[PDB]
């Protein structure tokens, strides 16, 4: 058998696409053959996400892999919520319990609150990038009332690259009016790097400061240059390199040619890429479970049109969603289970710290 | 913070002479305090002409 | 001349739709007969909003008017940013300087933050609802950090 | 303190150790009497160990105060001072610098 699957990838997702191809190389089988179709358009442009979705929907793919962002997420969640086409992603958890969204990136908000308790924080700054969605800003502010914290939340996202020098200086100098010392950084690593690079340049990594990197990629940033400042740094990582399967993967991963799998020739992997590699395993394992259960995927190739009115759900996507949310496997991100909402449960996050 | 600037010059005969453009010079100021000489609140010390 | 326009109204928007009708009865003239293609679908649902938007494009209306929500605004501003279809709306202002979207509701942020300074406030609760864009929350949070206020959001 | 014979193969922890020994005395005022290509390396390590906040004060004891990669310590707040023999205020120097660059 051969299985047509959809793919929307952000422009520049080179290590994720490499990890997707590696997952196909690892988890392919002769019985059923996952056959990608890949489209590469701006994920932040909802029209492009809509058009590519409807193109791959017109191809009749039985499920779509890809990514979404705070703009296009309302398209992907709502279209798939309507069209019953399961969407699998490593992107941030949807706020709602949307059906037909298979979202790998585990709940960070609970772990974040527990760590902030663990350090006994009461007054601190919290720097968020707006564009990842404010679900984490909500969950800390909701508890900040009950826990009587003094969260000094600040938007740091819309600072444009043309002037991202004076603004980070100004940002921390305004915090130095309150003389804040504890800081949470809640950004993608491409922004954690830049703000840490400014944090060293303004000198604010001496003893006393303490940064929490509220993302699943504590090791994936350019961490080294704050290792010796005398401040302390801590955060979270979902991948644990102590696992034999991860280590065996990392050898198999780092040894690849960078011409064929760009960014793979390293002993480290982005959590987004790791969740992508785990995603290919999960998609195989679901269709494996269908073939174990003798379920028929046989939606016709003439699947119709995304704009077809009245709306035209399909039965097999429900069975695909049932299987997807019931698969359990080990992967790079440890043990996985899903709830009926497609969010992960019975997992674990490795709390990391920079001694 | 604005960048590398001159603050003086030096020569074997002209021991270090500053350019009289030091910002530090101004900032720290002092309030003028008005009062009146009456005992025991404000009085002239015996050695006031040395102070 | 006759000029079809898209009308994209939420279910239950009668008092705005009646004002649209009364507005049409007031301003319209036989010289250029603005002719609403009305649609009434779940505005919070991006599929229905997109499906109707494509249909109103498919009848070649010269402009579209309607309301949107924090869910669907990422579709409308992106479709209008692509097909160049001009969309006129009084719903919550879009943060970006997106072309081809006209928003009749003014920016509240400066007026509210001015009232706080006029009241000389320094510690206040800020209860808020997501479904009009968190631009308002971000502006009080940023100002409170600068103005050393406290907020119990 | 001698800093010259720290070889390039291990010029990473030796500079941290060097300043950690100075932090036993809690020294703050420092003269860097080094060649340009060694001022850079020690200034680069001075940021990395965090010792360029206000409180420290480095004198670059060479005639090339502007010639090194000075910028990265401009903002930490530790004052930096030194000497330059060329003065770009001169018209002849400016006309040269145009003709030179």
């Amino acid at each position: 058998n051969s299985i047509q699957i959809g793919g929307l990838f952000p422009r520049g997702a080179d290590q994720e696409y490499s990890a997707f191809r590696v997952g196909m190389v690892q988890f392919s089988t002769s019985e059923f053959r996952l056959t990608p179709h890949i489209d590469n358009l701006e994920v932040a442009n909802s029209f492009a996400v809509t058009n590519a979705f409807c193109s791959q929907f017109s191809r009749g793919v039985y499920a779509i892999f890809g990514f979404y962002d705070k703009k296009s997420v309302n398209t992907i969640t709502s279209f798939c919520g309507t069209l019953h086409v399961s969407f699998i992603t490593p992107s941030f958890p949807t706020d709602g319990t949307h059906p037909f969204v298979i979202q790998m990136r585990p709940d960070l908000k609970g772990a974040l609150l527990s760590l902030i308790e663990y350090y006994q924080w009461d007054k601190f700054a919290y720097l968020y990038d707006s564009d990842r969605g404010l679900s984490t800003l909500q969950a800390v502010l909701d508890s900040a009332a009950e826990k009587k914290w003094q969260v000094t939340a600040i938007n740091v996202g819309n600072i444009n690259n043309d002037k991202k020098d004076e603004t980070y200086r100004s940002l921390f100098q305004d915090l130095e009016l309150k003389k804040e010392r504890r800081v949470i950084l809640d950004c993608e690593r491409d922004k954690v790097n830049d703000i840490v690079d400014q944090v060293i340049t303004i000198g604010k990594h001496v003893k006393g400061y303490h940064y929490i990197i509220a993302n699943l990629g504590f090791t994936d940033g350019d961490l080294l240059k704050i290792q010796f400042g005398g401040a302390e740094v801590s955060g979270f990582q979902i991948v644990d390199y102590d696992d034999s399967l991860v280590s065996k993967f990392i050898e198999r991963w780092s040894t690849l040619e960078e011409k064929e799998y760009p960014g793979a020739h390293t002993a480290t992997i982005k959590y987004t890429s790791a969740l992508t590699y785990d995603a290919v395993q999960v998609m195989t394992e679901a269709f494996r479970n269908l073939r174990k259960q003798r379920i028929e995927i046989s939606r016709r190739g003439n699947a119709g049109d995304c704009l077809a009115n009245p709306a035209v759900p399909w039965g097999q996507g429900v069975e695909i969603e049932r299987a997807l949310k019931q698969v359990q496997v080990e992967g790079l991100s440890g043990n996985i289970k899903f709830d009926q909402n497609g969010k992960r449960i019975n997992y674990t996050i490795n709390i990391m710290e920079l001694k | 913070t604005n960048g590398p600037r001159k603050i003086g010059y030096w020569s074997e005969v002209d021991k270090m002479v500053l350019t009289e453009d030091d910002t530090s010079g101004l900032e720290q100021k002092t309030v003028v305090v008005t009062t009146i000489l009456e005992s025991p609140y404000v009085m002239m010390k015996k050695n006031h002409e040395m102070l």
